[PDB]
Parts: C-alpha cells; structure tokens; sequence
C-alpha cells in the first residue's frame, strides 16, 4: 500500500501537521498523524516565573483568542485568593468575552473554505474584520497579543468612545453574515461537498472526550455558558444551538446561528453598565494607580515590592475550565506557596478533537481528510499542552 | 435552551415539487444566488496606498524603545533597576556607579531587541516615568549584530523626538 | 447616457490641474492621481494634502 | 473600476491584428478581389481552366465582354 | 562601459520587480501576514503575487518559532531554491527566538541555520512595518552583475 | 567535493572520453583530501616553532594509477559569472591540459605532513560522495 | 507573402494573452475590493512586460531522477498542436479553407491528453506518477460529452465545413434552439481545459523557470481557444462583403467577454471532489446528450427542413 | 501547396524557445488498481460507435428516408442498452 504523507506540503491551509496514510488503494481505512511539529517548551518554562511575570505565555497560546485566554486565568487564580472582582470589570471580561467568538467563527469558516478552494469568502470577510483590530489597539496595547486581563480585574478603564463604535459596528454586521448564508447554505455543491462526512454520534463520540461543536449539534445538549456561571453571565439571553444529525454540516450550522447569538448579546450587554472602578481596591494584589505612587508612603512599598516578587498565594490544588471558542479549556494550577508557581498543566482542545480523527476518517476518500480538519478547528501551537 | 437548524420535513406534493424540479434542471439557483452576490464589484476598493497612505493607531500604541529626560537635559532615569526585574525576556541589563557628582547613573543599558518580546511592563514600572515605549515602528536592518541597542543609541533615539512622545503621555496620563 | 455627466466631473479633475507636465510627472509613481483639495504647510515640498 | 478598462483594451485589441492582417493580404494578393475558394472538384476546375486563359497566368483577373466581342 | 552597464538597471531591475515568496506558518507571526493579504494593506499587485508552489520561489520568509524537529525540514526546502535567492524572517521568535529561548528545544536564532538578510523585529511585526521591510529588500538590490565578469 | 581538477573528469560527456594524452604513462599525482588540507593549518596557526621550516603535504596511497579515469567511468555507470552565461570559462585548449600531466613526486626530505598530524586518507572511501551521477541508487 | 501572413498570427496571438495574467488579477481584484497592479504600471499595463524576463533569468536545474528526452519532449508538442489548432478559423477568412473542419479541431484537441502522459511518467515516483495518469482519466471522459452533442447542430447548420456555418446563423443567434446544449457545451470544455470547478489538476511542480512558461503559455491558449470556438459556433456575428472590418470589431469584442466568464467563475465555487466528478458525467449528463442526440434528427426530417449541401 | 509550410514554422518556434530555456542559458558546470482501469476500457467502446454515428449529416441529403431514419436511431438503441447493463455495475467511479 502506498505510504503517501501529504502533510509538510506547504500546501496552503497551515503547512504543518505532517502524518502517515496507510490507504488501501483509494480509501484510507488508516490514519497515524504526528505531532510535535512547536513543543517550545512551554510548561517546563513557567516553573521560574512569577504570576504576573508568565502572563502572556497564555495569550500566545491560541492564533486568535485574546481576551478568552488570560480569562482561563486570571479566574483560575483568583479562587485561589478569594476574591470577587469588582463589578464594572465583570461587564468588560464579557463584552471582550464575547467579542473574539467573532473572530474565531469568522476564521473557522473562511480558512475551512480556503482549504476547500473558495477564493473569495477568504477576502469578503477579513476585510471586515480590520473594524475590529482598532478596538484592541485602542484599548490594551497592541494589535493582538495583549496582556490585559490581570489577576486584579481589568488593567485600565477603555477611553472615551468605544460605546457609539461598537453600536455602530454591532449594527452593521447581521447583513454581513447574509452574504455567506447565500454564498454557501443554499448552493449544493458546497452542500454535496459535505454531507455525511465524519458521521460520529454514538457514546464513543463523548468517551472520546470531546467539548463543544463536534458536540451538541451533534446531539447530546450540554455546553458550560448556562450551567456553569463566569461573571455577570446568565444575566443575558440567548440560546445554543444544536444540529440535527452527527455530519460535518450539522455541526457547521452550528456557526451561523453561534454568531447570530453573539450580536444578542453585545445588544445586551450595553444596556446594563454602571459606572464604577476598575481594579479590586485592597491593594495588595492590584498596584495603587499613577497618581497615588507618587505622593504617600503606603503606595510605594506596596508598588515596589509588588513587582520584584508577585503576590502571596495559599497553598492547595485546583482546577478549572471555561468555554474557549472551539472547546473547554482545563487549567490545573498547582500551587506552592510564593511568588512563583509551581507546575501549571494545561488541557487544550485538539488533544480529544485530533486523536478521534482516526475513528473519523476512515471508509472513505483522501480528499475528504483535508474537509474534516477544518471542521474542528485545530490550531497549532495550541495542541502544545 | 434549544434550537433545531436544519432540521425540516419536505413539502412532498404536486406543485412544490416543481420549484425543487426547476432548480436542479434549469438552474434558477446558483446564478442569481451566486452570480449577483459576486457582482457587488462596483463597491470602492480599500486599499492604503502603503509609501504614501498610513492607517489609524491608538494614543497608547506601543513600538520603539526610547529614553526621556527632564527640561535641560538631567538622564530622568534613576537606575531603580525595577524595569530589568520585570522584563519576561530578561532584555535588560543595567550595570550602575556613582557617578563623581554623587547621585547615581547608569553604565551599561541594554535592551535585547531581538528577544524583547514587548509586554510594556518597563513602561509602567518605572517611579520617575523613564523609558517609554515610542510609537515609530522605524526598523529592519540587515544585521543581528546592529539591532542590539545600547545606551547610546537610546538617548539619541530619544532626542531625535520628543513631542511626538511628549504629547501622547500628556492625553493619557489621567487614565493610569 | 452616464458617460458623460459624470465625466464633466472628471473632465476638470483630470485635466484642469497642471496641464500635462503636472499630470505626467505625478503619473509615474502609482495610480495616485486624484488631486487633493486641501493643503498642508510643512515642510520642505512634501505638502501633506 | 476604472482601471480595468486599460486592461481590457490590451489583449482585446492584441486580437484585432489578424482578422485585420488577413483581409488586407488576400484583398491585397487578388487586387481588391476576395480569393476563389474551391471545395468540390467541379468548382477548380474552372480556377484550371480560366488560369490557362485569362491573359497569361493569374486566377483573379478577368476578361469580359469585350474580349472576344 | 555607458552600453554594457545600462543593461543591469533592467535585469536587476526586473527580479526586483516580481517577487514570488514561500511563508512558513508556524506560530502567530503566521496569522497577521493573512492581513497583510487581506485587501487593506493589499500586498497583491504591489510587485508580488500571493502564495506560490515550493519550486518556484525568490523570497523565503521564515515566520514563527523553530523546533529541532523542523531543523531538518527548512535546510532540504532552502536547497531546493534556485540560485538569485534572499532570506527574510519577521517576528522577534526568528532573530533569538524571542523568548522561549533559554527553552529546551527551540533553534537560537533562525541564523544558525539559513542566512538571513533582513530582520523585521517584534512580536507581531504590526503587517505596517512588515511592507517597510519589503521595500528595504528592493532597496537593497542596487548590485550589478556586470562590471563583475567585466572586471575581473 | 567542488573543486576543478576531479571535475575536470566525469564533466566530460562527448562523444569520446579520451585520457591525458590516450597514455597510462605518469598517472597519477597525489590527490590528498580535503580535510588533512584545513587540518593541516589549525594545528601550524599555534603550532608553535613553524615558521622559515615549510612543509609539504603528502597524499594517499601511494604514487597512483591510469585506473582513475577508468575509476570515474566505472562507478559512475559511465558564483558571479553572468546574468545568462560568461563567455570564456572554458576547457581551455592551452597550457591547463599539461599542468597536471606533469607530476613530480618531488622530495621527501620535507617533514611536511605527517609532522604536522595528523593526516591519513585513502581514497576509496570518499569517492561515493563527490561524484555524483544518472543512477544515484545502484 | 504569404509567410508574413504566418508571423502576423503567431506573435500577434502571444501578447494577447501574455497581456492576460494582468487582466486574470485584476478582474479577480475589483471583486475583493482591492486595485490592480499599483506601483510598475502605473495602470498594471507595465507589470507582465518585466515578469516575462525574469523566468529566462532564474536557473532551470534539471531532475537526476529522469530522461532529458522525454522532458522537453512534452513542451515541444505544447506549443505544437496548441498553436496548429488555430489555423482553419475564420475571422471572416480563415488562414486555410479546409473543406471540413470542426473534426480538425476534435482531431488536434484529443492529443492534447497525450501530453500529460509524459511529464509526469518521465519525471519521478507517486505524485508525478500517480497522480498525472487521474488527469487523463477525467480528460479522456469529455470527449464522447464533446463530440455528440457537437454533431447535433450540424445535423441542422448543414455539413461540416465552417464557412458555410456564418451564412446559415444570419438571423439566429443559434443558442435559442440549442439552450439546453449551450450548458453542456460550456460545461464540459470548461472541465477539459483544466479549471477552477473542474480541477484536480506534479506535472508542473518539477519544471523550473525554463520550461514551466511554456505549459503556462500554453494552457492559456487553450483557454481563448476555447472562447473563440463557441464564438463562431454558437454566437454567430453579422458579416458585410463591401465591410470585413466590422466583421472583427464585433467579433472578438463578444469572445472578450466569454474570456472573462473563465475568469468569472473561478472566483465562485469549490471543487468537485474527483469521485463526484465522473459520477457526474455518466449518471448524469450522458442520458440527457443521448435523448436531444435523438431530438435534433427526428425534427428537420418532421419539419421537412432538411439544411441543404 | 503550404499546409506542409504552414505548420513547419509552428514547430521550428517551439524547438527553438526550448534551447533558449532549458539549453545554453542554463549552463550548469507502481501500483495496480482495477477501478483506474475499466472505465479507459469503457471510453474506447462508446468511442468507437460515434465514429459509425458519425456520418449522420451527409446521410440526409439522400433517397428514401425511413431506411435512414429507423436504422439510425438503432445505434442509439445499442449505445443505451449497453448502459444499462453496465449500469448495474459500475464500481467506486
Ligand atoms: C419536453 C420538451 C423537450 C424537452 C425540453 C426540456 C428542457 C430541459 C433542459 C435541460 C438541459 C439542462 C440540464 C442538463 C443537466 C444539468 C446538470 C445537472 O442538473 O446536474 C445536477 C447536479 C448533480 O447533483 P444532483 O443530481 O442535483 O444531486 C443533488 C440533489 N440535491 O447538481 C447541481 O445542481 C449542480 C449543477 C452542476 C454543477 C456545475 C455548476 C457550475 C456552474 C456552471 C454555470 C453555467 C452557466 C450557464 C452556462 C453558460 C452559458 C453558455
Ligand atoms: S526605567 Fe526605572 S528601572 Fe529602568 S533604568 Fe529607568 S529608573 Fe531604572
Ligand atoms: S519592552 Fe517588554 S520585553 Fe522589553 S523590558 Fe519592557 S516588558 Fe520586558
Ligand atoms: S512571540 Fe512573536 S513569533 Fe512567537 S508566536 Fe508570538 S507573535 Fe509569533
């Protein structure tokens, strides 16, 4: 049999993900990917930093979350120091919370039909995602990578603007999203091109451990965005939506009406900000602000102490895990006692959503196995857990 | 709660059909679906004209490392070493000494451009304000061994301007 | 009938603007041709329209 | 939108020569006269006979009325 | 000679007038070079087409962070180049590996390897002065090829 | 590996492959590999005392043969030029075609190699590398 | 002189499309919102001019692996045949009055499959050996697609030869009997010719600056080949003896435009999956060719309008 | 007398081009499967009965025509009914 390994082909898509095909003359019936391709070494080089210090090694973590990395953080640290945040930051973690699920369901749908061949939807749609990168460079500090979100809440209040700019954004986008309901849901040959391909739905389906789409829409209903609270969280309306049988297009009409839930919830969200403070006030974990550090005794000694070493957190284990946009996100923080952590192991979507590929691609063609990976959505760099 | 997509019966009866029957055969989708929502060319085109044209940025864009001074020049920079202690890229490296006047200067100052990996911490580390990070992303030479900046570039690099950098801490300051 | 209410318009846009030395030379560098209509003042001939 | 129409009047007009050239060579080779085409076997042999006898050698010249009055 | 050295501000004039570049996505130096694609700063028709097969290339860019597992990989496509060919590598993990560089298995510097001509720095390089980095590359071809046979 | 005088053979696809001059008279000279070459000057750049005593350097074993040409055919299964092509890098019909016929084992009495060690190469083992032709498995 | 006749088709061909990559990105351009070729033009009209030097610049380093015979023996032939096929094609007057024609081009388009067959045997392993032989297999199956439905209108027009096929559309605009075969014309010399719906198509990933420009230049001019072929069969013009010159302003002018529908319909749709892609030919489209094969004969003879030879 | 000094010229152009790209400015110093096998064999059957389809257009302009007419369509006939059994078995094609 021929031993084919279509992968380093730079072959657009992401040239990586180098792997085996065993196939039996056109069909595959064997599949054995490797990985490996950017370990970095990524937990072993937290062990000598500090809380604040190993930050952004979370948000360089995906291609595209920004604000939901760093929100499996800083929550799943501040159990530990039993603190609520104040709750004009709570509205914030939100709204950015539910901004980059507008850019993982733009990017998981376009680079999809990339690999696919489709031209155009690629441009038709980043072109409208620039009117989203002057937000994060108008609040935080960068163009993607920001650390924002700290332990003590969020770093610094947004300027004034940003509230007749995200209206005037939000009410402009639902007819965006119309052009590809006509661009692909009506047109059959993208239709043809996936119909019961990856059909995965038995109770194998969650023994192999999956999170969310390549779930619920395919059947069972659980998600953690209703049953599990965050912050200001089930104080906002929405549903989840869930596919009728366990294909690939039963879990890509998951996506439309995904992005049809969060303009909801933006034009929700607005309506219900206090006024307020940013930061948590007792000071031993957030830094006193510029005006202050420069004019008593008490602000210095809690500022400069407060960055040769971090904070002071009790020892004990935990765990937790939110909804990243492509799946559950298990941050299993082991604490030690100082201003250094101890071992921080991270579980990452992709280690359930790409070990099931074998299941997933075998009785049928090769060309197939280039549809099915960008329906998970998998990310490299990110399977580095 | 739930929602069922993509989950509708057929219609199944005599006229109906003839709607689904004139699809497949005539081709009443597919063209005036896809051969008008292509066509939406006429829309103006978007492009910065890059040598000439520039995008929009942020007052708190963050870029080229600099140094600031007080009025007639005084080296604002105190050498409280807290920017190297926070720094994820250990980039910094100070080396200090009292200079013969008394008060206490730098020697050495480095920032490992290559492995600055730009968290800004130095910026908002410093008591007396010192480094700041300049917005010009002015860069690309053609050596590894030139974008190591020394102490000499950076004063000079913080004097071939500073009312671009004057006034951007001086609209959001009252912020942070 | 739009080729030509609408080249009125163009008419001076292009031509009535430097001549032809004025267009010519400006030509040469990009398809920057529309001429802007304000100015600035700094510095040396780099007027930022 | 504008500067596609330079595009257009490129290779649209790069196929203007040919059908151009052509017509203004066996226009030109028979004298402001199109060529006899021949495709069955009973229409040449006029060009075989007429050839032999229109003033020396050519197929595209005449003689008319007046020739043999 | 006048005749002879006007020929190279055609040729050298010409590679630098049609680049064909590889990308190596790895990291997210990856994703803002698709924006640099994406039609604001349009990078199409400024010179350079899109993406091209492996063969066919002048500009290899090295975007990312290296591994020793893809050591090996990057030397057996940098041979595979043809010969008139400039490596450029963006992002500050492709100059000293960034940081994770005092990491257990990430290649020091990108230059160890291939030798590199022009180094953009900063994760991520913002796809503004990424296009400033190119238009140094073209500035950097003032070289001739003649009054080089012709002098020695 | 890229040097002229082995490439001079096997570059010699025509439509006669003939010796220097069709004589197995005074091939071969001594061919020493590349490595003895550069390892010959780190040890003499602090050797120390090597200076005015100049040095010869040996090669393999030991004078050599007209099996060379018959070597290449065998196992072989028989940089700022130009923008196109340089006119005349040629195969110079001149005085290039005897200043290698001409070989001179001159003096032992030079100390010249081996005392500045050590440096010992056949030539069997890396014949597979340099050459390189059609087959490439067989 | 006749030989001026020759040189005055042959390059004159070659620079319209040479001057059609510019126009393939720009018309793909304007639908993206984003211009043309900026900075060399200025109106893009002086970018291919310097991109046509550079591919006789870069090193053409040729492949241990394979027979030097065999691999530039492919490109000798791709500018053969591709080039010969426009001889017999009026415009109004062809180079060449053959007495029948429309089996000259079926007689020269079936070897442009025997091409592919050896770039990519010659080469090397797998891809270049495997793959390459799929590409006949989906192009040896539009040919009986072709070819049919080709016959069913000169069973109306009349006979064979071309220049009888002006006179005999004077008043038609022969597609209004012929719509349900204008899809499957179009379709299917759409899906011989190699493009974006109809594409699986190593038989170029070897080739280096040398000779990929010719398998290039080539494929394009199939592709205004194929444009001017339906022109003069399916959108017949007007044609003035005392005027020749307003035959060829109107029509090139309307093959310009089926020019672009190629490059119109690549920026729609995906591919087609290689398994659908023959499934959609024998199910599919070949009972349909076989039923209106049988339509076009039984109404001339029910008409009594029989087309005179 | 130039069909035959018509194409000459056309195959002199290519074989030069090629030695001025692949020759002197360069200078330099399987598995069988059975399904991409039947369906070469099934084209060559439909392909030789439209070559006795062929000469349909010359076969009009004729005497009686209920000669032409019938026998015509049978061809027709043998090229359908030989779908049908193949029909039933077509294989992953
Ligand atoms: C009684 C009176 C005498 C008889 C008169 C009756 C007149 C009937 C006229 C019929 C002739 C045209 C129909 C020919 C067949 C068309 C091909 C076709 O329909 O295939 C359908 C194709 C296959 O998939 P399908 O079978 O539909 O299964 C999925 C079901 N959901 O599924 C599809 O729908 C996909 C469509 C094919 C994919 C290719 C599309 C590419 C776009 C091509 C654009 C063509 C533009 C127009 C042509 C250019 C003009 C020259
Ligand atoms: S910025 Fe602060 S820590 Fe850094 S050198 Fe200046 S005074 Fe010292
Ligand atoms: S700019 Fe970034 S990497 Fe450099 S010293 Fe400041 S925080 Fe550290
Ligand atoms: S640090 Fe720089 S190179 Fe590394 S992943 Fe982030 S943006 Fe990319």
């Amino acid at each position: 049999n021929l031993t084919l390994n279509f992968g380093p082909q730079h072959p657009a898509a992401h040239g990586v993900l180098r792997l085996v095909m065993e196939l039996s003359g056109e069909m595959v019936r064997k599949c054995d990917p490797h990985i490996g391709l950017l370990h970095r070494g990524t937990e072993k080089l937290i062990e000598y930093k500090t809380y604040l210090q190993a930050l952004p090694y979370f948000d360089r973590l995906d291609y595209v979350s920004m604000m939901c990395n760093e929100q499996a953080y800083s929550l799943a640290v501040e159990k530990l120091l039993n603190i609520q945040p104040p709750p004009r930051a709570q509205w914030i973690r939100v709204l950015f919370g539910e901004i980059t699920r507008l850019l993982n369901h733009i990017m998981a749908v376009t680079t999809h039909a990339l690999d696919i061949g489709a031209m155009t939807p690629f441009f038709w749609m980043f072109e409208e995602r620039e009117k989203m990168f002057e937000f994060y460079e108008r609040v935080s500090g960068a163009r993607m990578h920001a650390a924002y979100v700290r332990p003590g809440g969020v770093h610094q209040d947004l300027p004034l603007g940003l509230m007749d700019d995200i209206y005037e954004f939000s009410k402009n986008f639902s007819l965006r999203i119309d052009e590809l309901e006509e661009m692909l849901t009506n047109n059959r040959i993208w239709r043809n091109r996936t119909v019961d391909i990856g059909i995965v739905t038995a109770e194998d389906a969650l023994n192999y451990g999956f999170s969310g789409v390549m779930l619920r829409g395919s059947g069972i209903q659980w998600d953690l965005r209703k049953t599990q609270p965050y912050d200001v969280y089930d104080q906002v309306e929405f549903d989840v939506p869930i596919g009728s049988r366990g294909d690939c297009y039963d879990r890509y009409l998951c996506r439309v009406e995904e992005m049809r839930q969060s303009i909801r919830i933006i034009s929700q969200c607005l309506n219900k900000m206090p006024p307020g403070e940013i930061k948590v006030d007792d000071a031993k974990v957030s830094p006193p602000k510029r005006a202050e550090m420069k004019t008593s005794m008490e602000s210095l000694i809690h500022h400069f102490k407060l960055y040769t070493e971090g904070y002071q957190v009790p020892p004990g284990a935990t765990y937790t895990a939110i909804e990243a946009p492509k799946g559950e996100f298990g941050v299993y923080l082991v604490s030690d006692g100082s201003s250094r952590p101890y071992r921080c192991k991270i579980k990452a979507p992709g280690f359930a959503h790409l070990a099931g590929l074998d299941k997933m691609s075998k009785g049928h063609m090769l060309a197939d196995v280039v549809a099915i990976i960008g329906t998970q959505d998998i990310v490299f760099g990110e399977v580095d857990r | 709660t739930y929602k069922y997509v993509n989950l509708r019966e057929p219609s199944m009866d005599m006229k109906s059909v003839t709607d689904r029957a004139a699809q497949t055969l005539l081709w009443t989708e597919l063209i005036r679906g896809l051969g008008m929502t292509l066509s939406y060319l006429f829309r103006e085109p978007a492009t910065i004209n890059y040598p000439f044209e520039k995008g929009p940025l942020s007052p708190r864009f963050r870029g080229e490392h600099a140094l600031r001074r007080y009025p007639s020049g005084e080296e604002r920079c105190i050498a409280c070493k807290l920017c190297e202690a926070v720094c994820p890229a250990q980039a910094i490296t100070i080396e200090a000494e009292p200079r013969a006047d008394g008060s206490r200067r730098t020697t050495r100052y480095d920032i490992d451009m290559t492995k600055c990996i730009y968290c800004g911490f130095c910026q908002e580390a410093c008591p007396v304000d010192a480094i700041v990070e300049g917005p010009n992303f002015e860069f690309s030479t053609e050596t590894h061994e030139e974008l190591l900046y020394n102490k000499e570039k950076l004063l000079n690099n913080g004097d071939k301007w500073e009312a671009e950098i004057a006034a951007n801490i001086q609209a959001d300051y009252l912020y942070r | 009938m739009e080729l030509l209410q609408v080249l009125k318009r163009g008419l001076q846009q292009v031509s009535g603007h430097g001549g032809l030395r004025g267009y010519l030379r400006v030509l040469f560098r990009a398809n920057d041709v529309r001429v802007g209509t304000l100015v600035g003042e700094d510095k040396y001939g780099n007027k930022y329209y | 939108w504008f500067e596609v129409l330079p595009g257009i009047a490129v290779m649209g007009v790069c196929l203007f020569i040919p059908g151009m050239a052509t017509a203004r060579i066996h226009r030109f080779s028979n004298g402001g006269k199109e060529k006899r085409v021949a495709h069955y076997p009973y229409q040449w042999y006029l060009m075989e006979r007429d050839r032999r006898v229109s003033g020396v050698n050519r197929s595209y010249v005449s003689k008319g009325l007046e020739n043999i009055d | 000679e006048y005749v002879v050295a006007k020929l190279d501000d055609l040729i050298n004039w010409a590679r630098r007038s049609s680049l064909w570049p590889m990308t190596f996505g790895l990291a997210c130096c990856a994703v803002e070079m698709m924006h640099m694609a994406a039609p604001r700063y349009d990078m199409d028709r400024f010179g350079v087409v899109f993406r091209a097969s492996p063969r066919q290339s002048d500009v290899m860019i090295v975007a990312g962070t290296l591994t020793n597992k893809m050591a090996p990989a990057l030397r057996k496509v940098y041979d595979q180049m043809p010969e008139p060919r400039y490596v450029v590598s963006m992002g500050s993990c492709a100059n000293g590996g960034g940081y994770y560089h005092y990491s257990y298995s990430v290649v020091r510097g990108c230059d160890r390897i291939v030798p590199v001509d022009i180094y953009v720095p900063g994760c991520p390089p913002t796809a503004e002065a990424l296009l400033y980095g190119i238009l140094q590359l073209q500035k950097k071809i003032k070289r001739e090829k003649r009054l080089r046979i012709w002098y020695r | 590996r890229e040097d002229r005088f082995l490439n001079y053979f096997a570059n010699i696809r025509w439509f006669g492959g003939v010796p220097l001059i069709s004589l197995g008279k005074k091939t071969v000279k001594q061919p020493v590999y590349i490595v003895d070459v550069t390892k010959g000057i780190i040890n003499a750049i602090k050797d120390p005392d090597a200076r005015g005593k100049t040095f010869a350097f040996v090669g393999p074993s030991r004078y050599l043969l007209f099996d060379l040409v018959q070597y290449v055919f065998a196992v072989a299964h028989r940089i700022g030029r130009l923008f196109e092509i340089s006119p005349f890098e040629p195969w110079t019909t001149r005085d290039k075609v005897e200043r290698i016929h001409t070989t001179d084992k001159i003096l032992p009495h030079l100390p010249g190699l081996e005392d500045l060690g050590v440096e010992a190469t056949p030539l069997e083992l890396k014949a597979i590398e340099v050459l390189r032709r059609h087959r490439t498995y067989r | 002189m006749f030989m001026i006749n020759i040189l005055m088709l042959i390059i004159p061909i070659l620079l319209a499309v040479a001057f059609l990559t510019l126009v393939e990105r720009k018309v793909l351009g304007y639908m993206q919102l984003r211009k043309g070729p900026n900075v060399v033009g200025p109106y893009g009209l002086l970018q291919p001019i310097a991109d046509a030097i550079k591919l006789f610049i870069k090193e053409p380093l040729r492949p241990a692996t394979s027979s030097a015979s065999m691999f530039i023996l492919a490109p000798i032939m791709a500018l053969g045949l591709a080039l010969t096929m426009w001889i017999p094609l009026p415009m109004p007057y062809p180079l060449i009055n053959m007495n029948l024609g429309v089996l000259f081009m079926l007689a020269m388009s079936s070897l442009a499959v025997y091409s592919i067959l050896w770039s990519g045997w010659a080469s090397n392993s797998k891809y270049a050996l495997i793959g390459a032989l799929r590409a006949v297999a989906q192009t040896i199956s539009y040919e009986v697609t072709l070819a049919i439905i080709l016959l069913s209108v000169l069973l109306m027009s009349g006979s064979f030869t071309l220049s009888t096929l002006i006179t005999t559309q004077e008043q038609m605009w022969l597609i209004l009997p012929a719509w349900p075969l204008a899809m499957m014309w179009f379709i299917s010399t759409l899906a011989e010719t190699n493009r974006a719906p109809f594409d699986l198509t190593g038989f170029n990933v070897e080739y280096a600056a040398g000779p990929f420009a010719l398998f290039f230049m080539a494929e394009y001019a199939n592709i205004i080949m194929m444009n001017i072929f339906t022109a003069i069969l399916f959108l017949g013009t007007s044609h003035n003896p005392h005027m020749p010159e307003l035959y060829t302003i109107n029509f090139t002018i309307k093959s310009l435009l089926l020019t672009m529908s190629f490059l119109w319909i690549r920026a729609s749709y995906p591919r087609f999956r290689y398994d659908q892609l023959m499934h959609l030919l024998w199910k599919n489209f070949l009972p349909l060719t076989l039923a209106l094969c049988m339509w076009h004969v039984s109404l001339p003879i029910l008409t009594s309008g029989i087309p005179p030879q | 007398m130039n069909l035959m000094l018509a194409l000459l010229t056309n195959f002199t152009l290519a074989t030069l081009l090629v030695i001025i790209a692949f020759w002197l400015p360069q200078l330099n110093v399987l598995p069988f499967s059975m399904k991409f096998f039947l369906v070469a064999i099934t084209f060559l059957l439909f392909d030789l009965e439209i070559a006795l389809l062929l000469p349909l257009p010359w076969a009009s302009q004729t005497a009686n025509l209920n000669t032409m007419l019938t026998m015509a369509l049978f061809l027709i006939i043998l090229l359908a009914v030989s779908l049908a059994y193949e029909w039933t078995q077509k294989g992953l094609e």
